[PDB]
């Protein structure tokens, strides 16, 4: 039951990335992404637990819970199960991740809604004073994401985002670093040049080593992946590379747009994915980005929790909170010796 | 013989938890610096 439950959550993640990217690429199609799914579901599935109504039926559309209301308990248990497996104790490599909710100190909650939150997402209240001390809250909310996210998840929120009409706020946040299975040596990275386009490139730090790992060739489709592990292959960094550059721009275009995580679920564990021997070049590289993804997920279809006409009485007994912003941070840095990754999302109601 | 893997040109790439298949981090890197 619970393993079908985490089957049945990490898919609808993984369902709601390939929308995601897909969403953000339309308008952005020449930039670095970066993002973590499993915050931003986290932090919204938290807050799909207080909705009711055509606000929760969005949710749970956006997010893969439901097929395009009645709650959704397997997802939450799935959420639980999955929260738990990637908090094991451990000292080999560093995996956490939380959930907060801090709440207007004068706005009562419902205990039904603060025992399972507890329950499914390790979720504990911190009243906070929004209302005549949003700058102290705001302080007290960053403090805490950085204690989470080893200080690289820093300003979270701005003086923009925290309101004296702010009611509360429900924050997911990740960490992760672990070395890799195979470390690359220092002495062979170089400056080598990386090609954004046909016409165009740029030098970078590349790291490379020969080594054998788990190649995918696609040459119908026109790419290769390959998995590089990390420590006791727990978890792995998955990389999609197409043949050559054979389109106008990155190269990326028949990728992203025959893009499905169905596709991604098969090729990620392929019985054609077998141990190659493979002069691997990778470059050195760190990512950070900073975005409120209300008018994304509005794209996307979930509408009416960003309105007055939003029902989050699953937390309350007044239909008075809609959901303002939805702040998502990330961090990622890959070196010789492994990767950091960081990541947390603020949703913000009113 | 070799395979030659080399990232010199724009890629998606994605940190997963293997076990239960989990995507916790997804990105695209088109451009340095």
């Amino acid at each position: 039951e619970l393993e079908i439950s985490m089957e049945q959550v990490s898919a609808s993640i993984g369902n709601f990335t390939v929308d995601l990217f897909n969403k953000l690429n339309e308008t952005n199609r020449d930039k670095n992404i970066f993002f973590s799914p499993w915050s931003i579901s986290s932090a919204l599935a938290l807050t799909y637990l207080a909705a009711k109504g055509s606000t929760a039926r969005e949710m749970a559309e956006v997010l893969h819970f439901t097929e395009a209301h009645e709650q959704a308990e397997n997802i939450h248990s799935g959420f639980k199960e999955l929260l738990t497996a990637f908090n094991k104790p451990r000292n080999n490599y560093s995996l956490r991740s939380a959930n907060r909710i801090y709440v207007e100190k004068t706005y009562a909650l419902l205990p039904t809604y603060l025992q399972l939150s507890k329950k499914y997402y390790k979720a504990e209240p911190q009243k906070v004073n929004f209302k005549t001390a949003p700058e102290q809250s705001r302080k007290e909310i960053n403090t805490w994401v950085e204690k989470q996210t080893e200080s690289k998840i820093k300003n979270l929120l701005s003086s923009d985002d925290v309101k004296a009409t702010t009611r509360l706020i429900l924050v997911n946040a990740i960490y992760f670093k672990a070395e890799w299975e195979v470390k690359f040596q220092a002495e062979k990275t170089s400056i080598q040049p990386f090609r954004l386009s046909k016409n165009k490139s740029k030098p970078v730090k590349m790291m490379y080593m020969r080594d054998t790992f788990p190649v995918l060739i696609m040459e119908k489709m026109n790419f290769k992946m390959i998995e590089l592990p990390y420590v006791k292959r727990e978890l792995s960094m998955f990389i999609l590379l197409p043949d050559d550059i054979k389109d106008g721009t990155t190269g990326l275009e028949q990728l992203e747009r025959e893009l499905t995580y169905e596709r991604l679920s098969e090729w990620a564990d392929s019985k054609m994915m077998t141990e190659t021997l493979v002069d691997l070049h990778l470059p050195k590289f760190s990512l950070e980005d900073r975005i409120d993804l209300r008018d994304t997920l509005r794209n996307m279809g979930m509408t009416t929790a960003f309105t007055t006409n939003a029902d989050f009485r699953g937390m309350t007994d007044k239909k008075d909170l809609a959901i303002s912003k939805v702040i998502h941070q990330s961090f990622v840095a890959v070196d010789e010796k492994g990767t950091e990754a960081a990541a947390a999302t603020a949703v913000i109601i009113s | 013989h070799v395979l030659k893997f080399k990232v010199d040109h724009p890629f998606h790439f994605f940190i997963r938890h293997n076990k239960s298949k989990t995507i916790l981090f997804f990105g695209r890197f088109c451009c340095p610096v």
